[PDB]
RNA sequence: AAGCGUGUUACCUAUACUCUACCGUCAGGGUUGAUAUGAUGCCCUGACGAGUAGGCAGGCGUGGAGGUCAGUGACGAAGCCUAGACCGUAAGGUCGGGUCGAACGGCCUCUAGUGCAGAUCUUGGUGGUAGUAGCAAAUAUUCAAAUGAGAACUUUGAAG
RNA sequence: ACUAAUCGAACCAUCUAGUAGCUGGUUCCUGCCGAAGUUUCCCUCAGGAUAGCAGAAGCUCGUAUCAGUUUUAUGAGGUA
RNA sequence: GACGUAAGUCAAGGAUGCUGGCAUAAUGGUUAUAUGCCGCCCGUCUUGAAACACGGACCAAGGAGUCUAACGUCUAUGCGAGUGUUUGGGUGUAAAACCCAUACGCGUAAUGAAAGUGAACGUAGGUUGGGGCCUCGCAAGAGGUGCACAAUCGACCGAU
RNA sequence: AAAUAUUGGCGAGAGACCGAUAGCGAACAAGUACAGUGAUGGAAAGAUGAAAAGAACUUUGAAAAGAGAGUGAAAAAGUACGUGAAAUUGUUGAAAGGGAAGGGCAUUUGAUCAGACAGGCCAGCAUCAGUUUUGGUGGCA
């Protein structure tokens, strides 16, 4: 368990999608600013989708905190890991992606040695 | 450092910050210093009066050589003398025995007057100097002398 | 709706730090901001908003400008605080025995002043014996003495100086510049 | 690394709660809410029984023994905003309730202790009942509402 | 009248007004004899937030360079796919799984041929249209056998 | 008319990336501020310069100077 | 602040106490669909675009404020009446790094077409403000000195 | 003579350069193939595997080839060969569909999913605090 937090309210977990990234193929999803003159997104018409403000920014005492109330680093190796040794209420760690599995046995090993919670443990496991 | 710039900061910006009107444009007002009689007059004669028309009388192979007399003034004379031997020289200010201070040596032409060197006899060689300098050279008990 | 008098989220315009990233500046502005704070001196206010200014805003203060300080009546005896570089000067002959404390001395001034039997001192030596600016003189060096104030307001009948690359005849005396070419200014 | 670290990390000290100014005062009961009232069960397994009003518990809730005998629902416990307490009243001045509190209905077959005291409560319970008429009839049926009836202009 | 004139109440509801929270911006302040070591930090207080052209600021991402993590990796690097998960308002970052086979990241800085939806943009590839328009000038073909896996179309014979 | 599908001056290469006050396009996010189509001059009227409006950097100071307002007093005006 | 003779208590600078069910897809997230209301196609020029204005069938990759000489304002840095080693020379672990003479450029003097001449009456001036500092005051304040800067009147240098 | 020049030739050493739509037009039988009467114009085109070990043999078919067997670390490497995106397509599976489709806010249903007993999820009551809304009744001018 964390330490205690406030609930962690988002103000929007939707994804905030290009517009008209639905409509053509060659538009991806990735955010981008409608800057045309005409633009009713732009233009805020009512029935359009919503755009990135600084009004939905999380409250400062829940950011960065994953539902479990860790905030997660990512560790690639065992000395990686201790660095959360005195913080193990704060912080979670993550196994990078490009760790081998072999690696990760003796990661998960120490991680248990010091009680440090690891938020993808079953990682290139082997059962 | 182009990662610095505007030009970054304009990406995804449809002008580039030159105008949907404007219409940055090749040379709209023309080139160089095209115009200034006619449409940009009013910048010329506000900013670089005095810039259109003759004045004053030709000079055919003019060398600037014969025109070399730098200045030095008064208040400056005795940094010509070094820094050690300044001091002992500003004391025991004797007539018998004055500093000698060939400015031409210095790279100088002529000596000016601004003034207010201390009551302190000098022997000071230049090629040209003016009238208050002397005077105030002869008043703190020196002497000018003329030198080519 | 408010109909706002004023503009919104408007800067104060003033510096709240140095530009700079030097460190050692950094932390003279760090003692000076403790004792502005912790101490009802107007000096300590005074300095600490002087560490803010840019290379511009701090001109030079000579020695003879020092020596002219010190002329004034009961001022002899006062310790001269410059807040930027003090240079040295040749036009003065007699310097007077005073201690200045200062962001940086060149070395003609240093040898000047120690010369003259005072001292030259840093701005934390300063704080640590006028902890409220005790008997202080804060010098400023001529700050519109700069070559660029030259054109500043360039105009008809302004009597500025031109921006001009080259000078002498030939170079912006003519239509403009007299009446017998044209008008004047 | 993966990542470098935070610069400085957050004290895991866990700060102590501020002094709370919130006094527990009894509840004032409803005034329609007297022990003796027979009480229409709004919720519950025992939705719509009539049962009688005997104490106010200390931990807010009503001790009612709708007497077992007649609709067999015993002594149990009630919330006062889960029942309609209607105007008919019973004596209560011959049942002895300071053996029922919190402790009592504490959870940890029927207990032999439960069902005798049943036995002692609704003993001078339906002695009562018999003095005015219809009472045992009322209490066995069950309230239910019917087509057209509006609660907020029906009186109980 | 569910129309017209007029009058009295009730009611409905804007991103407006009041109150509260949260985000950010601005402003005014507090905080050093361990500031319970981060003073561009922590904190208190009040107000404010529309925006094209445009300005400025703080960040995100890409190729390459100096330093560092004695960083990741043939026990699988990179790349690619993934209505599977997590973090960020966002640019984006991270993780799991599949494919794969040899290199590649974090951070502090340097640098730029550094970010695409348009330009009848360039090159390449691919659609719907669509099994569609069509394969109709030059009179004309037919029977049998042979060959052959297969004959309107080849060969021979016969006819026209 | 014709001069190799090219003719009111062929075709090929170069000068040449010719010039364009004109047309099209001009690629990441968020935060804060935020306009002008008016003045004067210009072979000027699809363009410029100029002043204005806007941003940024701030600087000297610390409640003044002030003010798209009123009042009192005192002028001016030739419209209804 | 309140109540209480005190002790203390309180609804007085922001929620506590008691109780129950579940402990998993139940809440929640994502996604597909359904329903209610709303929602015209972007980009562009334009006073005005969903326009019966223009470009865009689709997708990938490429694709447009750069470099340089000279310069203005501002900022950072070094030194500072100076400053700038790198044209050259010395040296070298060799296009690096390190060291250096004489010049030269800009600055330290202006003004006049030019011949030329060339910057202190004075505490480098007077007046009015002016931060800061000093003295006397518990303080308000008074007095002294007053850098930068602002206005003004003078003095000085060149031209007339 | 030297100090000077040198997008040619010959030989060297290098790069904060480009990395096969880039870099010379040309990384390859490139000034080639091809077009033009001619002067001229002028491309596209790199990558199996460490090694061909490049699939003997059986079967079906006229054959191409398929199915097996085999080689190989891998055939999800078969000379139509490293990886193998998108547009576009086939199959399977899911879903919806009265003259478009796609989108926003909210929830139903279905599918799917992360985390937590050393308090996590959802609630009920009481006493308060802040902001409101709607009643009942009292005393006064
Ligand atoms: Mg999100
Ligand atoms: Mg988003
Ligand atoms: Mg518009
Ligand atoms: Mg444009
Ligand atoms: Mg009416
Ligand atoms: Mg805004
Ligand atoms: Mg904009
Ligand atoms: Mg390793
Ligand atoms: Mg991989
Ligand atoms: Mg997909
Ligand atoms: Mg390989
Ligand atoms: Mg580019
Ligand atoms: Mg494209
Ligand atoms: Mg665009
Ligand atoms: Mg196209
Ligand atoms: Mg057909
Ligand atoms: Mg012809
Ligand atoms: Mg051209
Ligand atoms: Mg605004
Ligand atoms: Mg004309
Ligand atoms: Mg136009
Ligand atoms: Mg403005
Ligand atoms: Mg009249
Ligand atoms: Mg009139
Ligand atoms: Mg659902
Ligand atoms: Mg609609
Ligand atoms: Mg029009
Ligand atoms: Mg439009
Ligand atoms: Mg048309
Ligand atoms: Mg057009
Ligand atoms: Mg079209
Ligand atoms: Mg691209
Ligand atoms: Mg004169
Ligand atoms: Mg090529
Ligand atoms: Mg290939
Ligand atoms: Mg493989
Ligand atoms: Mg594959
Ligand atoms: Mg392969
Ligand atoms: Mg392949
Ligand atoms: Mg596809
Ligand atoms: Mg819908
Ligand atoms: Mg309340």
């Amino acid at each position: 368990a964390s330490l205690p937090h406030p609930k962690i309210v988002k103000k929007h977990t939707k994804k905030f999608k290009r517009h008209h990234s639905d409509r053509y193929h060659r538009v991806a999803e990735n955010w981008r600013k409608q800057k045309g003159i005409d633009s009713v997104v732009r233009r805020r018409f009512r029935g359009n989708i919503s755009q990135p403000k600084i009004g939905y920014g999380s409250n400062k005492k829940t950011k960065f905190l994953s539902p479990s109330g860790h905030k997660t680093f990512l560790v690639a190796n065992v000395k990686d890991l201790e660095t959360l040794t005195m913080h193990t209420k704060t912080y979670a760690a993550e196994i990078a992606h490009n760790i081998s599995a072999k690696n990760r046995v003796v990661i998960l090993a120490r991680a248990k040695a010091l009680g440090i919670k690891v938020t993808n443990p079953k990682g290139r496991l082997a059962l | 450092p182009s990662r610095f710039t505007k030009t970054r900061k304009h990406r995804g910006h449809v002008s580039a910050g030159k105008g949907r009107i404007g219409k940055h444009r090749k040379h709209p007002g023309g080139r160089g210093m095209a115009g200034g009689q006619h449409h940009h007059r009013i910048n010329m004669d506000k900013y670089h009066p005095g810039y259109f028309g003759k004045v004053g009388m030709r000079y055919f192979h003019k060398q600037q050589a014969h025109f070399w007399k730098p200045v030095l003034n008064l208040d400056k004379l005795w940094t010509l003398i070094p820094e050690d031997k300044r001091d002992q020289y500003l004391k025991s200010a004797s007539k018998e025995t004055a500093p000698v201070i060939d400015t031409l040596a210095a790279g100088y032409g002529k000596i000016l007057g601004k003034g207010r060197i201390p009551n302190v006899p000098v022997i000071v060689k230049a090629r040209f100097v003016s009238k208050l300098a002397e005077e105030k050279i002869r008043a703190a008990g020196g002497v000018v002398e003329l030198i080519a | 709706g408010i109909d706002h008098t004023s503009k919104q989220h408007k800067r104060s315009g003033h510096r709240t730090a140095p530009k700079s990233d030097n460190v050692y500046l950094k932390l003279l502005v760090k003692l000076y901001t403790f004792l502005a704070r912790r101490t009802d001196a107007p000096f300590n206010k005074v300095v600490l908003k002087a560490l803010f200014l840019s290379k511009i805003n701090r001109p030079p203060v000579s020695v003879s400008r020092i020596a002219r300080a010190l002329k004034q009546e009961g001022a002899a005896n006062k310790t001269v605080v410059v807040v930027g570089t003090v240079t040295d000067d040749a036009r003065i002959f007699e310097f007077p025995k005073t201690t200045v404390a200062a962001l940086r001395f060149t070395a003609g001034a240093r040898a000047k002043i120690v010369k003259a039997g005072g001292e030259c001192i840093t701005l934390d030596q300063l704080a640590v014996r006028a902890p409220k600016g005790q008997n202080t003189l804060i010098l400023r060096g001529p700050r519109n003495s700069r070559e660029a104030v030259r054109h500043f307001g360039m105009g008809p009948h302004k009597g500025k100086a031109p921006r001009i690359l080259s000078t002498g005849r030939k170079f912006e005396r003519a239509r403009g510049r007299r009446r017998s070419k044209g008008f004047k200014v | 690394s993966a990542q470098k670290a935070p610069k400085w990390y957050p004290s895991e000290d866990v700060a102590a709660l501020k002094k709370t100014r919130k006094a527990a005062r009894p509840q004032k009961l409803r005034a329609s809410l007297v022990p003796g009232t027979v009480l229409i069960l709004l919720a519950g397994r025992f939705r719509g029984k009539r049962v009688v009003y005997l104490k106010h518990l200390e931990d807010n809730t009503l001790l009612i023994s709708g007497p077992f005998k007649v609709n067999g629902v015993p002594l149990r416990r009630v919330n006062a905003r889960y029942v309609i307490a209607t105007s008919t009243k019973v004596s209560v001045e011959g049942v002895n309730v300071e053996k029922f509190n919190v402790e009592y209905f504490a959870k940890e077959e029927i207990k032999a202790e439960r069902v005798e005291d049943q036995k002692v409560v609704d003993k001078a319970l339906i002695a009562e009942i018999k003095k005015t008429p219809l009472l045992k009839q009322y209490l066995s049926a069950s309230f239910s509402l019917k087509n057209g009836d509006k609660p907020h202009m029906l009186k109980f």
